[PDB]
């Protein structure tokens, strides 16, 4: 991307954030053309710094925007629940020309850690009579909302049909994510077991299922 | 007071046509530029490009030329985004906006078109039992269906407490799948009969499955 | 490097 922004950046309520970007060219020129950008899911994106600096009405006075070089940055003071979101910076790059930056996740940790709780089914009675076999991982009430899910025949890995979510907000406000390991029901058969890892901050929990 | 209002959601097979529209409120659709950004799955932004609402004149960033036309019709003050030859990579959200000036871009934002292109065509899913410290967990399997959405159920709603339906997957052959588990003392397995009611509106397709030890 | 205030949308 033209513009370089952190890929996540994290705060706890009332600490304040700040947001990098940094231009890869000089297509932005003087660099005094740039735009911030609050985009919450299901919303439009709202425009909240432009101009460097400049802070439009509508906005809150907790977001406040810097320059230093070819790096601009956005700060948000006081940081509340309602900030977490994406934030995009945006430069005119000549030639009546926009450009956005990758984006950077804020996570408002307002809440505390909690390790994913993690369900495994074997491949049902009826799938088997149809010649499919599927692995259900069911994972649920992990806080921060990222995982990585990692299968294993026996003890040999196996990514070859994998599907696997993203995290999703549950009723609680912590998150949900679920895996299905596709294989034959030779392949299901052929193993003493198959095993469904989920990492979680660092820790793992691993359940194991056999035919 | 200022307005961008897009059409609705859009699905589409590959090589496809769709027309997007952005009808403006509140402001001289003519004064000012309109600007098209687009949000793939998982990825933040793009600009694509805007049009002179004076002149005609579109910009195209590298990456929308070729197969994307901006247009707008001044008579009913609308913008317009078309795309010719539906790629499975052009599925994204499509936003309009406006741009005041060049100290000021982006400052009023449609709400959004979901235009998805998939291959896949409507199918009902395959239900399949998910068969069960104290408490067992039982389950749901909704297997291969197009497309979005499914609604699951328990007992005719009388099972609400203890479930989790999980979002859906999207399978690399386009079809999505997901499960609904509940969790039930073990002490009940005795005779209580556990039953996910499944409906697939887009199917016109409900399955009642048993959930049996 | 345009002038903040110019609109780009020129006839």
């Amino acid at each position: 991307s033209v513009l370089t922004q952190p890929a996540s950046v994290s705060g706890s309520p009332g600490q304040s954030i700040t947001i990098s970007c940094t231009a890869t060219s000089s297509n932005v020129g003087s660099f005094n053309l740039v735009s911030w950008y609050q985009h919450h899911p299901g919303k439009a994106p709202k425009l909240i710094i432009h101009e460097v600096s400049k802070r439009p009405s509508g906005a809150s006075n907790r977001f406040s925007g810097s320059k230093s070089g070819n790096t601009a940055s956005l700060t948000i003071s006081g940081l509340q629940a309602e900030d977490e979101a994406d934030y995009y910076c945006c430069s005119y790059v000549g030639s009546d020309t926009w450009v956005f930056g990758g984006g950077t996740k804020l996570t408002v940790l307002g809440q505390p850690k909690a390790a994913p709780s993690v369900t495994l089914f074997p491949p049902s009675s009826e799938e088997l009579q149809a010649n499919k076999a599927t692995l259900v991982c069911l994972i649920s009430d992990f806080y921060p909302g990222a995982v990585t899910v990692a299968w294993k025949a026996d003890s040999s890995p196996v990514k070859a049909g994998v599907e696997t979510t993203t995290p999703s907000k549950q009723s609680n406000n912590k998150y949900a994510a679920s895996s299905y390991l596709s294989l034959t029901p030779e392949q299901w058969k052929s193993h003493r077991s198959y095993s469904c890892q989920v990492t979680h901050e660092g820790s793992t929990v691993e359940k194991t299922v056999a035919p | 007071q200022v307005q961008l209002v897009q059409s609705g959601s859009e699905l589409k097979k590959p090589g496809a046509s769709v027309k997007v529209s952005c009808k403006t409120s509140g402001y001289t659709f003519t004064t000012y530029a309109m600007n098209w950004v687009r949000q793939a799955p998982g990825q933040g932004l793009e600009w694509m490009g805007w049009i002179n609402t004076n002149t005609g004149n579109p910009t195209y960033a590298p990456g929308f030329t070729g197969r994307f036309v901006f247009s707008f019709d001044t008579s009913v003050s609308t913008a317009y985004l078309q795309i010719s030859s539906l790629k499975a990579e052009d599925t994204a959200v499509y936003y309009c906006a406006r741009v005041y000036s060049y100290g000021v871009p982006f400052d009023y934002w449609g709400q959004g078109t979901l235009v998805t292109v998939s291959s896949a065509s409507t199918k009902g899913p395959s239900v399949f039992p998910l068969a069960p410290g104290g408490t067992a967990a039982l389950g749901c399997l909704v297997k291969d269906y197009f497309p979005e959405p499914v609604t699951v159920s328990w007992n005719s709603g009388a099972l609400t407490s203890g479930v989790h339906t999980f979002p859906a997957v999207l399978q690399s052959s386009g079809l999505y799948s997901l499960s609904s588990v509940v969790t039930v003392p073990s002490s009940s397995l005795g005779t209580q009969t556990y039953i996910c009611n499944v409906n697939h509106k887009p199917s016109n397709t409900k399955v009642d499955k048993k959930v049996e030890p | 490097n345009p002038d903040p205030n110019a609109n780009p949308n020129v006839d």
